[PDB]
RNA sequence: GGUUCGAAGACGAUCAGAUACCGUCGUAGUUCCGACCAUAAACGAUGCCGACUGGCGAUGCGGCGGCGUUAUUCCCAUGACCCGCCGGGCAGCUUCCGGGAAACCAAAGUCUUUGGGUUCCGGGGGGAGUAUGGUUGCAAAGCUGAAACUUAAAGGAAUUGA
């Protein structure tokens, strides 16, 4: 840090605190906003059902149509 | 302004170590610098130094070696104790065999392993190898 | 395949004036001939090829593609190497890069961690080392440690001979070059990181050219 | 050379240097070379102390002397202004002189022709010859030059405080420095004076050249 | 990359100085960052000044002189080939050009 | 355009170091010498490397050269070169000698002084180089 | 260099320089051992012996070499005390 | 694109938002 | 108060097309007074206070010391000069102090040998300084300030070609 006085525990505690939340991935972790973004809510394994099958053309000069199952 | 006069005393004689020269002027005296010159001088780090004093913060003249590397400064003065003192010298000195972390205790002002062998910790002042 | 001197301390060292390699370091005579290196220590100089990088040149005919050799040469106690040398066929760059890392081979200084028994083993001090942006830290460790560290310079430690050594580095070590060059430099500027031992008011000794001038002046011209 | 009087200045010394005019320093004044003038003159001319020039000669002297081959002292003057004392100088104490033009390399690419390592090297003006300084940098090997009040001490170990500007002052310097280290050795007896006059180490111009033939024709 | 120390400009303790109109164009530009050239010309330049001489009606008069201080721009001064770019290291001097002719 | 290239003057200039003696001022003289001595294949060629070696020659006999380096030049200094003049210039009867000069000899051991003279101390201190 | 046992334990020792009171680097190249030689008082000449200085690379770069040396040829009584 | 210029459009897009929002008030 | 200039606008040229670049007029504005507005490449793209670490030529202020010129004229003393020192003020020139990726920097150094005190501020590029919320403002807008989603690059210095 820059300021390193005797007794500057809650501010540096507190810019600590206050600049953790610009990392994106303690900041996603952290709101519940991303965990409601995605589809599992944080979970590793999901069963759903089948609707149907999709064939998604790939990306730039690899390309290809594979094969998708819209669940 | 002038927050440490000892931090930026030892940076001055630091800097003329680095650059070779002869001898330092430092410009304000304390009894704290005082201390510490002698601590460094009985180790042999330092050579001769006088103290130049008028009825104001005096000045001191040093006598240089090339033998100090660095003569460092720790801000502020954390609180050690005899079970942390290790840890402080593993991370602030160069190796085991020599370096002399100095911090004034109860007895007085003396290097890390005078604390030990009187078993008393105190206030961190600074470092030289 | 024999060799004919052409340096003045050549000259000595083929008249095997100097019994030792170390006086040359002592009085910081420049190698210029890879001949006395081996002719000191070959017994044990051993080479390893750390990485061949293709550098390029782009002109109107394309890129003239030549590759850079980086060779880790040295003997397992106290003395080492780093040759850097780009030529235009890989066969040639090695041959090139051997002998440029032989030239500048340096020796080592070792240490002990904490108690003192036996011959040294780790690094005497804390000795950081840095060339452009990469800068490596040589820490001492106890015996029997290892060398934790990077496989790239943990290679060139071990020809070092320093079997106990942690390290911190720091900045894009991806560079090959960079990387050695700056673990290099750490344990080269051993011998030259004043050590408190070291303060006994040293003696000079004789130095080569004054002490055989007058076989300088009679074996040859 | 310390407070011995067989190596004391002499009066004919004196005279010397003043006919010489050694003691004329220049315009400007490097801080490395402060402590060897006395006082600056009106018009702005320093003076060089001719004392400490003379035991500094001495030193340097000494250093000479004490190598062992004279073949391995390297003498270098680029400008023509010393260009033939830096070579007579040679001629007579048995130094390998380099009479102007010192080719880069010289010292560190040992594939040139010219590769020479001297043990000591004596370079007349630091301004003029940087190269053999900046080679004496990267091979180890001890430096004398003669330094005027303008010449920076970079990479050399004795400096001679002279006018090295005046062909007759640089011609003085050179022809003395060659009788010291001939009588610090077994050469030249001390007592009587040396047979040789200093003018011959005077850089000669080719109009002075001709005004002497003239003259004679 | 700060391309010269000072920016094409004098100012070192000020941070804004009046701008000056260009001569052959509008353009306004800091008067330390301007070109500018004091050209001193006389009213007859090469060969009509010996006929004007001759047909003056004084005897041995003086031609006159005009004082013209033109401005320029960075663009009008380089396009009117009143300074030209330089190498890198060639850019740091700043003495005047000679004066021989 | 008539220049000689690399090949003719530094095989002129080498031969010539070699082959000093046997070298002169005629052309025709030192075509055979060369011929007899360096295997040149093509004989305008020859004539090439001896005209050079002839104009060469011409400046070697009136002065010296760079590019050669025949014993001629290590005995040179010891003939000519050794000109000294009867009465040397540092002999003068009177040496002017500027007032602090004399102050500064007067610091030295050298008070008296035989064969000085102190100069009148020059007025007005302006030695600067006006500005532009 | 000497170890617990009593046995000096480094290949060489490096020179250390006589100015700056500094180890002199295997590489570094700049420095300078530099010899003088002393002269007899009543004779004038050579007398066999030398008195032998160490200068780092570091203060010749800076330009202090000379001022080393004269102090120190002053010190050993090469040069006279009056200087 | 500028930035300049692409500032200038979302200043307008942000105005007709706001006027948007003003009306549907 | 509107001289000149000149957004918007009109017209004449250029142009394949010019709603512009060029030229003629030309409203607001550009001027002043009184209220807001508080944004700039508001730049040294380089926080404030304090100590140390090379020289060299200068410059502005005042003080100090000093040969010698030139004025008041009739000389002490005041100016204008000249030669140095002193404190900071904009700066410049050179360097193997040292630093950094380099450009370059006496600071952008005294940083792995890492700690003089202290405020703010960045965590891959976009989305976006956008949405929403709050607050200020006559308005234009200012301050605070996300997320969903998308991408394996975006970027800095420097070298060779073109
Ligand atoms: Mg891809
Ligand atoms: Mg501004
Ligand atoms: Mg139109
Ligand atoms: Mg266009
Ligand atoms: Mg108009
Ligand atoms: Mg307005
Ligand atoms: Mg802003
Ligand atoms: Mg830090
Ligand atoms: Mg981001
Ligand atoms: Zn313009």
């Amino acid at each position: 840090g820059k300021c390193r006085g005797l007794r500057t525990a809650r501010k540096l505690r507190s810019h600590r605190r206050d600049q953790k939340w610009h990392d994106k991935q303690y900041k996603k972790a952290h709101l519940g906003t991303a965990l409601k973004a995605n589809p599992f809510g944080g979970a590793s394994h999901a069963k759903g059902i089948v609707l149907e099958k999709v064939g998604v053309e790939a990306k730039q000069p690899n390309s290809a149509i594979r094969k998708c199952v819209r669940v | 302004v002038r927050m440490n006069v000892l931090a930026d005393a030892l940076k001055s004689i630091n800097n003329a170590e680095k650059r070779g020269k002869r001898q330092v002027l430092i410009r304000p005296c304390s009894k704290v610098i005082v201390r510490f010159l002698t601590v460094m001088m009985k180790h042999g780090y330092i050579g001769e130094f006088e103290i130049i004093d008028d009825h104001r913060a005096g000045k001191i003249v040093v006598n240089l070696t090339g033998r100090l590397n660095k003569c460092g400064v720790i801000s502020p003065r954390f609180d050690v104790q005899l079970k942390d003192l290790e840890k402080w010298q593993n991370n602030l000195l160069p190796s085991r065999q020599f370096g002399f972390i100095v911090l004034t205790t109860s007895a007085g002002i003396m290097d890390h392993e005078e604390a030990r062998r009187k078993h008393t910790g105190g206030k961190i002042l600074g470092f030289f190898f | 395949k024999e060799w004919l001197p052409v340096t003045k301390l050549g000259r000595l060292v083929k008249d095997m004036k100097i019994k030792s390699l170390e006086e040359i370091y002592l009085f910081s005579l420049p190698i210029k001939e890879s001949e006395i290196i081996d002719f000191f220590l070959g017994a044990s100089l051993k080479d390893e090829v750390l990485k061949i990088m293709p550098v390029q040149k782009q002109t109107r005919a394309g890129q003239r593609t030549r590759f850079k050799a980086f060779v880790a040469i040295g003997d397992y106690n106290g003395h080492v190497g780093l040759g850097v040398k780009c030529s235009k066929e890989v066969a040639t760059a090695i041959r090139g890069a051997i002998i440029l890392a032989k030239l500048s081979i340096v020796p080592v200084r070792r240490g002990y961690w904490g108690n003192k028994i036996g011959k040294p083993h780790t690094v005497p001090c804390k000795v950081t080392g840095r060339c452009g942006s990469v800068l490596v830290r040589l820490i001492p460790a106890p015996r029997g440690t290892g060398i934790v560290s990077a496989p790239v310079p943990k290679k060139l430690l071990m020809m070092a001979g320093i079997d106990d050594c942690y390290t911190s580095a720091r900045g894009c070590t991806a560079t090959l070059g960079n990387f050695a060059k700056a673990t290099f430099d750490a344990i080269s500027k051993t011998y030259s990181y004043l050590t408190p031992d070291l303060w006994k008011e040293t003696v000079f000794t004789k130095s080569p050219y004054q002490e055989f001038t007058d076989h300088l002046v009679k074996t040859h011209t | 050379s310390g407070a011995l009087d067989v190596l004391q200045m002499k009066e004919e010394d004196v005279l010397k240097f003043l006919a010489a005019g050694t003691h004329l320093g220049g315009t400007n004044l490097d801080f490395q070379m402060e402590q060897y003038i006395y006082k600056r003159k009106s018009d702005g001319i320093y003076i060089i102390n001719l004392k400490r020039t003379w035991e500094k000669l001495l030193l340097a002297a000494r250093a000479i002397v004490a190598i062992e081959n004279p073949a391995d002292v390297s003498v270098i003057s680029s400008r023509n202004t010393g260009q033939r004392a830096v070579l007579k100088f040679a001629a007579a104490t048995g130094a390998t002189p380099i009479a102007g033009r010192f080719t880069p390399g010289t010292f560190t690419n040992q594939i040139q022709t010219a590769f020479r390592e001297p043990r000591l090297l004596v370079v007349t003006d630091p301004r003029a010859d940087h190269q053999p300084l900046t080679e004496a940098s990267y091979v180890n090997l001890p430096t004398i030059a003669l330094c005027n009040t303008d010449s920076p001490l970079r990479y050399v170990d004795i400096a001679i405080p002279c006018n090295n500007k005046g062909a007759h002052s640089v011609g003085l310097m050179w022809w003395m420095l060659a009788r010291e280290v001939l009588r610090m050795r077994g050469t030249i007896s001390r007592e009587h004076p040396w047979e040789v006059m200093p003018d011959l180490y005077f850089y000669r111009d080719p109009e002075e050249i001709e005004k002497e033939e003239q003259a004679a024709a | 990359t700060k391309k010269r120390r000072n920016n094409g400009r004098a100012k070192k303790g000020r941070g804004h100085v009046q701008p000056i109109r260009c001569t052959n164009c509008a353009r306004c530009v800091p008067k330390d960052k301007a070109i500018k050239k004091f050209v001193i010309r006389n009213i007859v330049e090469a060969a009509a000044v010996r006929d004007i001489s001759e047909a003056s009606v004084f005897d041995a008069y003086v031609l006159p002189k005009l004082y013209v201080k033109l401005h320029y721009c960075v663009s009008c001064a380089i396009h009117s080939k009143v300074v030209r770019n330089r190498s890198r290291e060639a850019r740091k001097d700043r003495t005047p050009p000679p004066r021989f002719r | 355009g008539r220049v000689r290239t690399k090949t003719v003057k530094k095989a002129a200039r080498v031969i010539i170091e070699k082959y000093y003696t046997r070298l002169g001022n005629d052309f025709h003289t030192n075509k055979r010498v060369c011929e007899e001595i360096a295997i040149i294949p093509s004989k305008k060629l020859r004539n090439k490397i001896a005209g050079y070696v002839t104009h060469l020659m011409k400046r070697i006999q009136r002065g010296p050269v760079r590019g050669i380096s025949i014993k001629l030049q290590e005995e040179e200094r010891e003939r000519r070169d050794n000109y000294v003049p009867e009465v040397s210039a540092l002999d003068q009867e009177i040496i002017e000698v500027d007032p602090d000069t004399k102050e500064m000899l007067k610091l030295l051991d050298f008070g008296s002084l035989s064969n000085l003279q102190v100069t009148q101390p020059t007025v007005g201190m302006n030695f600067k180089t006006p500005r532009g | 260099m000497q170890n617990d046992a009593g046995e000096f334990v480094d290949l060489y020792v490096p020179r250390k320089c006589s100015a700056s009171n500094r180890i002199i680097g295997a590489k570094d190249h700049a420095s300078i051992q530099m010899n003088v030689a002393e002269v007899d008082k009543v004779t004038g000449r050579f007398n066999g012996q030398f008195k032998t200085y160490a200068i780092c690379g570091a203060i010749r770069r800076m330009g202090e070499s000379d001022d080393s040396i004269l102090r120190l040829a002053k010190a050993d009584g090469i040069v006279s005390k009056n200087f | 694109m500028r930035a300049k210029w692409r500032k200038k459009r979302m200043r307008r897009l942000k105005r007709k938002r706001r006027k948007m929002r003003q009306r549907s008030k």
